[PDB]
């Protein structure tokens, strides 16, 4: 009809992509679960419009020039939202709005700063993507209102430094992207005792000195967990590379292969006998 | 019951809580490095276990503490067969993802024994005769 | 002669399950999908190399249960003093097997109460 209605057994997907719009079509199926709204002309959108569709689980709002989100109505059963590639300059607030949100992709926008309570009512957010925006510095207590967080993307921004205790509270974090940023050091005690399977930290100019000794210590202990971002490749080129993280982003100087001569170690008890 | 300064006297041995980070392997050589010899500690009875959690509490419960126990493994892990019944003929672990050498659990109150990796950094406690 | 949705490699049918469950009930799925089914069991790097090349299209960079459990219990454990162990005061914990979906297919000690994706296998 107005769009391409997919009739798969599980969910009622409808595709309204690339059809030149500026608002929603009036009459959609009531049982709509997935709705694709890419490549349209939506420079302001009101979530309240979706409130008739009690069956909606997914909504793509990518690549459609968006600059303002009227955070307005409650979307109970929404779980994923894609807002990538748009032109937002700040980030909306969604505490009461949608509890069941798990996926939050806010990549390739024009964000520049983060609030304090930047996310609330988001205890069910698993994944989160900030890829390629213009962020410099993160707010404390950031990831706190999201405990269930598994994945987290911060690639390619102009990140310089990070809050100690940022990760703390994330017992299910498994993937973690910081490639192509401008990170320079890690605060002592940053990852903690959590096991981190996946972590990409290449493409950052690192200052290898006495301050990075915790990070090298972690890189020694976690070298089977350090990788490099690749998109269209075979899994077999997806192997562990600890050498990629480099002092001053020099391919000839790794970080885990760094002596640190001159750095004071923490008077022997057993020698004064 | 007659022991060194910086040390403490219990039955069958002198004891001393060593306030330094070191591996399990290196802490064994530092235990033998005390002149009166010995190894890391060993726990067998109730009164003995209750005794030792109190000495580390005098060191204000800094972190987890090495002890002498260690998994003596043929290969890497400690299970003969998979769930489908087939035998473990293949191992793909990492030495950091190995838990062989045990440690006093700091949470439960230094009353239990927990295996971790052997190259990690914890405090230890040598067990030395009079 | 594998069923309709099961990839095959040297006489065993394989099905990737993207429904995250704990280790225990991961088996319960396997065993009730076909008689004889179990979790996956790897016995060569030649084998694992296929599994990873199957799984990664379906699960970009994930964690998969594999059929092991209690991997630090059945070994002998000797004291530093060499004395035997009369009584035990363990910090008894859970420990099941998670294999990554990267190249080497690294091995990870995971809690068995934690939920993760898994893969069934069976011999025909």
């Amino acid at each position: 009809p107005i769009c391409e209605v997919s009739k798969v057994a599980s969910h009622l997907e409808v595709n309204c992509d690339k059809r030149q719009l500026t608002a929603l079509p009036p009459d959609l199926p009531k049982d709509t679960t997935i709705l694709h709204l890419s490549e349209n002309l939506l420079y302001t959108f009101s979530l309240a419009t979706l409130m008739p569709y009690t069956r909606l689980t997914q909504l793509n709002l990518d690549r459609c020039e968006l600059t303002k989100l009227q955070v307005d109505g409650t979307l109970p059963v929404l779980g994923t939202l894609d807002l990538s590639h748009n032109q937002l300059q700040s980030l909306p607030l969604l505490g009461q709005t949608l509890p069941a949100l798990t996926v939050l992709d806010v990549s390739f926008n024009r964000l520049t700063s983060l609030p304090l309570g930047a996310l609330r009512g988001l205890g069910e957010l698993q994944e989160l993507y900030l890829k390629g925006n213009e962020l410099k510095t993160l707010p404390p207590g950031l990831l706190t209102p999201t405990p269930k967080l598994e994945k987290l993307s911060l690639a390619n921004n102009q990140l310089t430094e990070l809050p100690a205790g940022l990760l703390n509270g994330l017992e299910n974090l498994d993937t973690l992207l910081l490639q192509e940023n401008s990170l320079y050091t890690i605060p002592k005690g940053f990852f903690g005792s959590h096991l981190l399977p996946f972590a990409f930290l290449h493409g950052n100019p690192w200052l290898c000195n006495c301050e990075i000794l915790y990070f090298r210590r972690w890189l020694q202990d976690n070298a089977e967990n350090v990788y490099v971002w690749k998109q269209g490749v075979d899994v077999k080129a997806m192997t562990s590379n600890v050498a990629s993280v480099q002092c001053d982003n020099s391919d000839k100087f790794p970080v885990y292969k760094y002596p640190g001569k001159g750095c004071p170690t923490l008077y022997p008890e057993e020698d004064t006998e | 019951v007659d022991c060194l300064p910086g040390w403490s006297a219990y039955d069958q041995s002198c004891y001393r809580v060593f306030k330094l980070l070191k591996t399990w392997d290196d802490a064994e050589k530092f235990c033998t490095e005390r002149p009166k010899g010995g190894h890391l500690v060993s726990i067998e009875s109730a009164g003995e276990r209750d005794f030792v959690a109190q000495l580390v509490s005098e060191n204000k419960q800094t972190d987890n503490v090495w002890l002498g126990l260690k998994i003596q493994s043929k290969g890497q892990q400690c299970s003969t067969e998979w769930t489908d019944g087939s035998s473990v003929s293949y191992e793909n672990f990492s030495e950091y993802q190995s838990k062989k050498c045990f440690v006093l659990e700091k949470n439960t109150g230094f009353r239990t024994w927990l295996n971790l990796n052997c190259g990690s950094e914890y405090a230890f406690v040598c067990k030395s005769p009079p | 002669c594998c069923p309709l949705r099961w990839s095959s490699y040297e006489g065993h049918c394989y099905l990737v399950v993207k429904e995250k469950k704990t280790w225990d009930d991961a088996e319960k799925f396997c065993t009730e999908q076909r008689k004889g089914g179990h979790l996956v069991s790897v016995h060569s790097r030649e084998e694992a190399d296929f599994l990873v090349h199957l799984a990664y299209p379906i699960l970009d960079l994930s964690l998969i249960w594999m059929g092991l459990s209690n991997m630090w219990n059945d070994c002998k454990r000797e004291w530093s003093d060499g004395t035997k162990l009369d009584f035990k005061a363990w910090a008894k914990t859970s420990d099941c097997l998670i294999g990554k979906t990267d190249g080497d297919n690294q091995w990870l000690n995971m809690d068995c109460s934690k939920k993760h994706y898994f893969v069934c296998k069976f011999k025909l």
